[PDB]
DNA sequence: CCACTGGCCACTGGAGAATCCCGGTGCCGAGGCCGCTCAATTGGTCGTAGACAGCTCTAGCACCGCTTAAACGCACGTACGCGCTGTCCCCCGCGTTTTAACCGCCAAGGGGATTACTCCCTAGTCTCCAGGCACGTGTCACATATATACATCCTGTGCATGTAAGT
DNA sequence: ACTTACATGCACAGGATGTATATATGTGACACGTGCCTGGAGACTAGGGAGTAATCCCCTTGGCGGTTAAAACGCGGGGGACAGCGCGTACGTGCGTTTAAGCGGTGCTAGAGCTGTCTACGACCAATTGAGCGGCCTCGGCACCGGGATTCTCCAGTGGCCAGTGG
């Protein structure tokens, strides 16, 4: 028996059946989307981490979370994903 | 007959002159007033540190003028001495810009 | 107090000047306006970085070291103003 | 119909006696004005204008071919 | 005596393992403490994110009329968006390709 | 009489051909040992992975063929549709390297 | 077990291949040792990164996260091969 | 009262005078210095961390260091670096 | 009672600060621990790096006759370097200026 | 002088070919189930990070008054893009010969990967002191100004040369 | 076919200008002394991540036969690169003018920034489980193959048009 892998796969595969219940996935596509959301999330992990020694924080916070989405992600795109997790913010608030 | 030189002849002594120049080219004044008007379109009541914009001035000015010489080039490989706008698109769009 | 043709502030010497910089020797007549709109844009960019950075320091003032951080997080790294 | 294109050369090159020869430009130029339908006939001008060379009525000043310059001859 | 435990996900409503990106932030040096509400907002954008690039994708293979999601979809819908292909402008896309591009210049007359 | 295309007409075929396909257009092994001469020339006795190989190869490719659209804008802006090595050269320079 | 010469087995039709997905119409004979010589230049310099990386894992076996790390290193990200 | 602000005036300064004994500086110069130490630093930091990321590496060690050393600077300053490094290892370790 | 306190840096033998590195690396957060020898290591390739730029600059300003040194020498040190250059090709400099250099085109004849 | 005739150009239809599109067919990744396990969750606690208020002081914002430097603008010229043509040769393309790439099959073993173990080093804490930093001060490298000296660039002008008119 | 007069080109002298260069002078920014305090060193410890040894197995490397598709070579031709000629126009350069930037000075204050508080929140840790990952089986989407339709390319045939030429 080997060491379990953690992966993105299960999670994207039920997004993609919410988005399309239809379609199907290719397993090396499944991993370009893992390395995409892993790249991704180093990025913005990155900034965010920058801020918050720039701002002398020791603890990370969604605002500064939300200043980097907006720093990367660009316009309409922003402030879509920031209407998400905003509302997504707001009711794991009401748990 | 009055003096005059030829046309060139200025433009490469000035070009030796702003090249062993390192000052600041474009008046500060309608820079800050510029600064100051496209800094509102994103949020009122801004203010500003003074080296703040200083700054931007030279970030701003050493990104036109590294777009310059990569539109020098594209209008040798041209073969001309005449920059268009065209240099300009090509050299952003090389870029990725 | 309202700023509304401020774009004509880059005099049209002045970017003679920078072509000069630029080592260009000859520039024509239809270049001031692209070069503006360039110049522009980059600079919404940066001073959007910038802004968005104070009101994340919860400031209405900017900062140069603010600028300092616009500027990198493209990768347009500028030295002697705090960085 | 009209006549031929070749006496309308000639024309062409004795409308002006610059010094040198008359570029094709301003021949092209000179049968605009005077009036010719010079943009589907560019094949035959330029077939006229050299064969009129080679009979020797005219005299190429600088060019070959259709480029450079034309003059008349001698006499 | 202890309460059927549900996800922090679940408590979201959202796809993605609030617990494991949490998990990956404290391990991933960013910052000794984390906000409560940072995985969260993470975890909400990054499903937003693959659901309109996914959501092209799907497009993109029903356009190309195949029911499974291939690479060449995905790069085509990723450089078919100009913000999310100026997004990743210097990321490379395994087997993408290229969009079919000729210039007009190099057609024919 | 043989039949023969007149010139560009095929090769605008392959640019739909290959712009429509997503394949590696190398052989692979030649490039591999390309991979391993280089590689011995930094230090001794390396072993790959085939897929750690396939990633070379066709990021290897992608700097390449945007190289090559670089090299076509830069033909076009000097009116041309043949390529030379000036173009390439300039290419580089503008790309920073 | 040495190698000598491969960089000529990057063939004239693959050129042409990459070129014909690059675009191009018409192609120089002088085109054809400068690519190569640009190409081989790349992979020494993303090469260098990666046995760098492989001797920094203590392995004799390069893999490819070494790989991905030094293309990401010079701003080429890849996807696909991560994981 | 001020605070205190801390950079590099000094040492930069013990370095410019044992090179250059007869050589000045300007102030906005030592700007530029500090802002290039300071940009150095948090790259060869930042590169530091992410190899003990990829080993899975809790503690920063010095052989990572010259790893990375030798990984961003380009020729014999990498060279020059490391043997620089090694001597600066070998006194401490001495020490 | 207790021995006299020596600095890491004179262990080293070097300028800059090996304290100071040590908190800033601690407190930059890369890692939750670091190794004694790697500031040391950091501090001597920044000495060497320092050194290699001061001595550049101050050539060039010995070329420019001038006493004390400025950013211009700093940009003529910079870019006349190829090595430096290509460390710093992404790097701007506050009031450097650029090379002398025209293209011997652009020139007359 | 006119009509007969020959060269040149544009249009067009037909043939060929390459590709798109329709079925069939076997096949192997996708996907879905299952079994395990380990990491998210629950819950509680304790320390502490940042929010919040409140004072301070400083730097930026605003206003104004001179004060040139520079922008603008006009005007005239000439240098340059550029369009056309002519010419040459270089490379697309297509066929023929070659060859090595690839598949696939098998052998072998080399090193990554995993687990155990014990220990070297380092985070952490306490105490103490000293070196760097804010700050004051002074002082000479250099900016600025002015007077010479040379570089250089442009243009008239005398001499050399190819070509038209006279003999 | 020769000799003589004239347009053209080219090298040089000189002058006008711009740029360097020498010298005087203030000045303020660089450099250096000072108090200090907080951050770095000293010493000890807990413990724990990590070096190292053992194993295994799997993944990589090497080799061997067949095949063919891909590569190499040759011919050739046309079309594209490029040189040159002319031509118009559109900035380069110079001078007058406007004005606007800029420097100096003054007043305001609002907000940046420091400081005390405290408390909401988040790290740390024992229990536990079910969500999620490794492995396995099946199948149907899909790659590949084969046949026809379609659409795109090209070129030979034909009509129109202009000019030479002979009756």
């Amino acid at each position: 028996k080997r060491s379990r892998k953690e992966s993105y796969s299960v999670y994207v595969y039920k997004v993609l059946k919410q988005v399309h219940p239809d379609t199907g996935i290719s397993s090396k596509a499944m991993g370009i989307m893992n390395s995409f959301v892993n790249d991704i999330f180093e990025r913005i992990a990155g900034e965010a981490s920058r801020l918050a020694h720039y701002n002398k924080r020791s603890t990370i916070t969604s605002r500064e979370i939300q200043t980097a989405v907006r720093l990367l992600l660009p316009g309409e795109l922003a402030k879509h994903a920031v209407s998400e997790g905003t509302k997504a913010v707001t009711k794991y608030t009401s748990a | 007959k009055p003096h005059r030189y030829r046309p060139g002849t200025v433009a490469l002594r000035e070009i030796r002159r702003y090249q062993k120049s390192t000052e600041l080219l474009i008046r500060k004044l309608p820079f800050q007033r510029l600064v100051r008007e496209i800094a509102q379109d994103f949020k009122t009541d801004l203010r500003f540190q003074s080296s703040a914009v200083m700054a931007l001035q030279e970030a701003s000015e050493a990104y036109l003028v590294g777009l310059f010489e990569d539109t020098n080039l594209a209008a040798i490989h041209a073969k001309r001495v005449t920059i268009m706008p065209k240099d300009i698109q090509l050299a952003r769009r090389i870029r990725g810009e | 107090k309202v700023l509304r043709d401020n774009i004509q502030g880059i005099t049209k010497p002045a970017i003679r000047r920078l072509a000069r910089r630029g080592g260009v020797k000859r520039i024509s007549g239809l270049i001031y306006e692209e070069t503006r709109g360039v110049l522009k844009v980059f600079l919404e960019n940066v001073i959007r970085d910038a802004v968005t950075y104070t009101e994340h320091a919860k400031r209405k003032t900017v900062t140069a070291m603010d600028v300092v951080y616009a500027l990198k997080r493209q990768g347009r790294t500028l030295y002697g103003f705090g960085g | 119909s009209g006549p031929p294109v070749s006496e309308l050369i000639t024309k062409a090159v004795a409308a002006s006696k610059e010094r040198s020869g008359v570029s094709l430009a301003a021949l092209k130029k000179a049968l605009a004005a005077a009036g010719y339908d010079v943009e589907k006939n560019n094949s035959r001008i330029k077939l006229g204008l050299k064969s009129l060379v080679s009979k020797g009525t005219l005299v190429q000043t600088k060019g070959t071919g259709a480029s450079g310059s034309f003059k008349l001859n001698k006499k | 005596a202890r309460a059927k435990a549900k996800t922090r996900s679940s408590r979201a409503g959202l796809q993605f393992p609030v617990g494991r990106v949490h998990r990956l932030l404290r391990k991933g040096n960013y910052s000794e403490r984390v906000g409560a509400g940072a995985p969260v907002y993470l975890a909400a954008v990054l499903e937003y994110l693959t659901a309109e690039i996914l959501e092209l994708a799907g497009n993109a293979a029903r356009d190309n009329k195949k029911t499974r999601i291939i690479p060449r979809h995905l790069q085509l819908a990723i450089r078919n968006d100009e913000e999310l292909n100026k997004l990743l402008g210097r990321v490379t896309i395994a087997q993408g390709g290229v969009l079919p591009n000729i210039q007009a210049v190099l057609l024919p007359k």
